[PDB]
DNA sequence: CGCGTACGTGCGTTTAAGCGGTGCTAGAGCTGTCTACGACCAATTGAGCGGCCTCGGCACCGGGATTCTCCAGGGCGGCCGA
DNA sequence: TCGGCCGCCCTGGAGAATCCCGGTGCCGAGGCCGCTCAATTGGTCGTAGACAGCTCTAGCACCGCTTAAACGCACGTACGCGC
């Protein structure tokens, strides 16, 4: 008994506390930068992208999917659970009204 | 965002800085509700349910 | 039927006593509080209940005599907080005097005038205690009840403020006189090395005050020290047992304290706290628990006001804490009921 | 002056109306305490659009809400309707 | 570091050691240092309060009898000893490099026990007992036999009904004993040890006012709080205002509740106690709201027991020094039974097991404990309650004969058997 | 009557045309028959056919409009 | 899976929304006058932006206090079912 | 008979992480300087809007029938909720 171990509960809320406490980005640079090139490679070919607006695109997009788990942690909660699942992704957005 | 740096023992606001500010706010936070500060992060704000515990039976 | 209750008096002959002049009933379950009359029973039972209820729009929320909604008037003189109605000024004195009384904001009432004779109102001497015998036989509650200061014997307010000023408060309020400065409030940050023999030198006390400290947690003294030090410099302020004099208290929680520290507040101020909630911008703003025995304080609580919202409200104002001004606006309406005991400064 | 203050006209919001409401809605079953929390939420929508049209009004020197400045305080707060001039 | 620049000057006979604060060199010199040669600040006085009783759980002293701080300490080897000395003062006062020179002494006697006075510049003053006795230290008439009446008493947080048994020890006549109390063991002590005579509330934070108005007139309230929340030896104790310190607060209520009006000259006297190890602005707020200043009694002159207390009250020529009588047993060995050896002469609650029985440590039979704080024997032996239990009981319990030594002028005051 | 009420903090003695009102009807009513299906959603969602104010707090808190 | 409560269903009551008239009058809406307020253009300048610089506010590194977190344990104990 | 196993309180001790506290370094922000073009001032026209007046549309108010629906009470079984 001398490998100390924590339990489920501590570890993930510890980080909860550390990254809503922090604001640095969270997804890596240069494969979002590759899957924002991927994604425009089919509306116009040969596009030419600027930092500034890749890094933009991160902040937008890092935003939006931390307020879509927010929702989605509550559509979880409403639901006796604590475990999010994809009924509450689907739940969020479709309150939303994105489901098009 | 002068009382959320001398909050947080800085004197030079950082976007956290505005984020707080604007955010703490509920008119501000009415004002900006479909706006995204750059840099900002969220509110360190935590539901109530997901905590463990930290009660003593009376019994 | 209101002109009618203006007929059966001077020409039948009869006894006010006989006829309800709150809805121009016939029937009468009792004799009537502030003035000779009789009420019947659901006006007697709303008319108790209208006292109780506490209003931020007005000094009554309902008509005091008839306990109306609408058709309310302000009392000219400032030192006064009656409120009556159109319906009751037009039955009783005469028609199109309502209206005069309503134009100006500088006419005296009925309880400021010399005379209390106006044709058909009729005043009852020391009718406070009448009144605690009103509410002894069918309010089922026997809540703290001083006796009324007349307006010819008024005294200037002496005020002891504990851990939180309020003279500005006070002063907006009409309780303590700007420009001269006698000491009529003496603010005491440190009261850990007050002694009876303090307060005995401080002059006697009719109104003291205390409060927790705001949300931003200013000091590092655990809250129940506010309550607990509130209660004993109390207990030393209250006149000598066997003495015709008001003694007022009022401790207000800013939900700093939890339930275990709620409990004990509500057990040594022998009563159930009073929640209020502030004008919503949305949602919810702040709310505030107060322990007095100032009259129409107890009946503040609103029922709608729940626990749990309270409870998130409470913990997203800890852990936030944007503003850090104590409520003295919030707490600032609980003392109106009181503006009739003490004299006020305009 | 001559003017009665209209006073508990939210209960003139009656429980089959917001039965019927929910019926449209596609709701099979309606607990007890939906009534007061759907006359709450319809008071701040309709203070919201009257907050929004009573200024329209007031800007436009009149005394009388149009359909127009209905019309305006809807497509402001991005719910756009049609039928009674854009 | 200033402090010791300075005490070169007071050996250079250029300051004088008692115009200077021996405890942390500070210049405002008020009082005298009680034990030595030496000024006293006021800040270091109130430290001194709070400090010199205060004992760790091996049976020493928590921290240095001088300065009262200091981070290592030098224990005392001599018998009945619990005091300690920090290495700081030591290498001070007495001299450079006396303190390591006493780590390595085996038979080491610390210098408040050594039968030399003189110590360097450390000088002890002979009458210490009795200044120290003096730094820490409504009228009724009396009434006429014929006019004496049987006594009322409340007694608040009652735990094993030890006034009553002291008050029946005395032969005072009892017409009423009502007893607040929430342990299922000690509200079955009272009704077993008193017949039934015992009226048992319950919760104390359920006594109200008109409890209290129609329970009859009390001529005497009597009651110890929780003392887990207010000893400072405690390190998760929760201070006077929070946990359990807080129903010290209740026990003021219904004193104020039981307390006759101004202008009524009937008899009525109250009794409060705690531990020593109480706080500074505890202690202070206490004092203050009980409206007189603490007597501080010792169990050791009359009990056998190292139990220093703080007894608020009234009771006429509480002041006077503890006289001993013969029923008391001033020794720990003449408490213990036959075959058993007391290792110490006085327990301390406020070596870990104080039993020598046949060559081996034993720890403190319950029975002998209960004769130690005075009870007579087999009180606490009324149910089927646990060991644990009985130990809590009696460690919470009043000492009987220091209570019989306050209680003592009331036989002059109502009616005796 | 409720748009009278309502009105009558904003400003006094004002005055409704009757297609104005008619549209604040139709507006009304299309907004709480939206409200109830995310409502009945809500309620799906969390195993039960009864729609509770807890599924109309946490329709109106998705959207957007605690605020 | 068990339980119980509270909500849908049905019938008898009664509350009032709806419709169909009248009145009148407040107020929207149109028209005519005119005047003062803002567009336009020329002179002119000082306030605002590019560029430079230097230095201290904050990021990072390192160490101690500390503080919640997890787990052992006393005991206990009785109780208990082996 | 009788000795060996799971809650309960009580308690705290190692212990990995975190808060606080200093020490150093660096690069980004605060402040100075030229200059140049946009803000200012003066004057002039021209028409947008302020205002008086009239009119005549619809909005509010009232009243009386008329059933359509809201309400209230019983009741029972289907669903919410705890385990
Ligand atoms: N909330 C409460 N209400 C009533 N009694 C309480 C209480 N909390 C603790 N107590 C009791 O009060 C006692 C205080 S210890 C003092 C015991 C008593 N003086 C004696 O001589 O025996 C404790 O034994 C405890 O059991
Ligand atoms: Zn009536
Ligand atoms: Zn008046
Ligand atoms: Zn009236
Ligand atoms: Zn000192
Ligand atoms: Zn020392
Ligand atoms: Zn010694």
């Amino acid at each position: 008994k001398k490998p100390h171990r924590y339990r489920p509960g501590t570890v993930a809320l510890r980080e909860i506390r550390r990254y809503q406490k922090s604001t640095e980005l969270l997804i890596r640079k240069l494969p979002f930068q590759r899957l924002v090139r991927e994604i425009a490679q089919d509306f116009k070919t040969d596009l030419r992208f600027q930092s500034s607006a890749v890094m933009a695109l991160q902040e937008a997009s890092e935003a939006y999917l931390v307020a879509l788990f927010e929702d989605t942690n509550l559509c979880a909660i409403h639901a006796k659970r604590v475990t999010i699942m994809p009924k509450d992704i689907q739940l969020a957005r479709r309150i939303r009204g994105e489901r098009a | 965002a002068g009382n959320a740096a001398r909050d947080n023992k800085k004197t030079r606001i950082i976007p956290r800085h505005l984020q707080l500010a604007v955010r703490n706010d509920e008119e501000l936070n009415k004002l900006l509700g479909r706006v995204t500060i750059a840099q900002g992060g969220v509110l360190p704000n935590i539901q109530s349910v997901l905590l463990p515990k930290k009660t003593e039976s009376s019994k | 039927g209101r002109d009618l209750i203006a007929y059966e008096v001077k020409a039948n002959q009869r006894n006010i006593e006989d006829i309800c002049i709150c809805c121009g009933s016939l029937q009468v379950h009792t004799q009537h509080p502030l003035f000779e009359g009789g009420i019947c029973a659901p006006c007697k039972d709303k008319f108790l209940d209208a006292l109780f209820l506490y209003d931020d729009d007005g000094y009554q929320s309902y008509c005091s005599i008839c306990c109306s909604g609408e058709t309310l008037l302000i009392c000219g003189n400032p030192d006064c907080t009656r409120c009556y109605c159109f319906e009751c000024v037009d039955s009783l004195v005469g028609p199109g005097t309502s209206g005069k009384v309503h134009a100006m904001s500088n006419w005296v009432c009925y309880l400021c005038l010399p005379s209390s004779r106006s044709g058909l109102l009729q005043r009852r001497r020391k009718w406070r205690s009448q009144l605690k015998a009103f509410y002894d036989r069918e309010s089922e509650n026997p809540l703290e009840m001083f006796e009324t200061v007349p307006v010819w014997r008024r005294q200037p307010v002496r005020v002891l403020s504990l851990f939180e000023d309020i003279k500005k408060e006070l002063t907006s309020l009409g309780f303590l006189e700007s420009g001269s400065d006698p000491g009529q409030l003496k603010h005491v940050v440190d009261v850990t090395d007050t002694v009876r023999k303090d307060v005995e030198e401080w002059g006697p006390f009719d109104l003291v005050y205390g409060a927790t400290p705001p949300l931003g947690h200013t000091c590092d003294r655990p809250p129940s020290w506010y309550l607990f030090q509130f209660h004993r410099l109390l207990q030393y302020a209250r006149p000598k047992p066997g003495s015709p004099g008001p003694f007022f208290w009022m401790f207000v929680d800013n939900l700093v304290l939890n339930k275990e520290d709620l409990d004990v507040a509500s057990r040594f101020l022998e009563m159930e706290p009073v929640t209020i909630p502030d004008v919503h911008g949305g949602s919810l703003q702040n709310a505030v628990r107060v322990w007095s025995n100032i009259p129409a304080i107890r009946s503040r609580h609103w029922a709608l006001v729940s626990e749990e919202e309270l409870s998130l409200l409470a913990q997203n104002k800890q852990s936030s804490k944007l503003a850090a001004k104590w409520p003295t606006k919030l707490v600032k309406n609980c003392f109106l009921p009181l503006r009739e005991y003490f004299k006020y400064f305009s | 002056r001559h003017r009665k203050v209209l006073r508990d006209n939210i209960q003139g919001i009656t429980k089959p109306a917001i039965r019927r409401l929910a019926r449209r809605g596609g709701v099979k079953r309606i607990s007890g305490l939906i009534y007061e929390e759907t006359r709450g939420v319809l008071k701040v929508f309709l203070e919201n659009v009257i907050r929004d049209a009573v200024t329209y009004t007031e800007h436009a020197k009149r005394k009388t809400v149009t359909a127009m400045d209905v019309v305006y305080a809807l497509k402001r707060q991005g719910r756009t309707l049609y039928g009674f001039g854009g | 570091r200033t402090r010791e620049r300075l005490v070169y000057e007071v050996r250079q006979k250029c300051r004088n050691i008692e115009d200077i604060c021996i405890s942390c060199g500070s210049l405002n010199v008020t009082l005298e240092h009680p034990l030595f040669v030496g000024g006293m600040c006021q800040n270091c006085k109130n430290c001194f309060l709070e400090c010199a009783y205060q004992y760790d759980d091996d049976g020493y002293q928590s921290y240095c009898t001088i300065c009262c701080g200091g981070r290592e300490v030098l224990m005392c080897g001599n018998n009945n000893c619990c005091r300690c000395f920090c290495v700081e003062c030591v290498d001070l006062l007495v001299g450079p490099g006396a303190a390591q020179a006493a780590i390595k002494e085996d038979p080491w006697n610390c210098y408040m026990c050594g039968h030399k006075g003189t110590y360097g510049l450390l000088r002890r003053r002979e009458d210490w007992p009795s200044r120290l006795q003096m730094f820490f230290a409504k009228v009724y008439p009396p009434v006429p036999a014929e006019k004496r009446k049987p006594i009322r008493v409340l007694s608040l947080f009652d735990g094993i009904a030890t006034g009553l048994l002291v008050l029946k020890d005395l032969g005072i006549q009892v017409d009423r004993y009502i007893a607040s109390e929430v342990c299922e063991d000690s509200i079955t002590v009272g009704m077993v040890r008193h017949q039934g005579k015992i009226m048992y509330v319950g919760d104390v934070r359920s006594v109200t006012q008109k409890h209290i108005q129609e329970w009859g007139p009390f001529d005497l309230v009597i009651g110890g709080s929780p003392c887990n929340d207010l000893s400072i030896v405690n390190p998760a104790r929760k201070g006077l205002y929070e946990g359990t310190g807080r129903l010290f607060f209740e026990f003021y209520r219904l004193l104020h509740d039981a307390r006759p009006k101004e202008g009524d000259d009937r008899p009525f006297f109250w009794l409060f106690e705690n531990v020593v190890a109480m706080g500074v602005s505890d202690k202070r707020d206490i004092s203050r709201f009980l409206e007189s200043n603490p007597v501080m009694i010792d169990a050791k002159e009359v009990s056998a027991a190292h139990r220093a207390r703080y007894f608020w009250g009234n009771l006429p020529g509480m002041n006077r020094p503890l006289a001993s009588t013969v029923n008391d047993k001033l020794e720990l060995q003449e408490c213990l039974e036959h075959g058993r050896i007391a290792k110490f002469s006085k327990v301390r609650t406020i070596q870990h097991f104080p039993v020598f029985m046949n060559e081996k440590e034993d720890i403190l039979w319950c029975t002998e404990m209960e004769r130690v704080f005075g009870f007579p024997v087999h009180y606490t032996d009324v149910s089927n309650m646990s060991r644990l239990a009985r130990q809590r009981l009696l460690g919470r319990s009043w000492s009987v004969p220091v209570i019989r030594h306050l209680f003592a002028p009331l036989k002059e005051y109502f009616a005796c058997v």
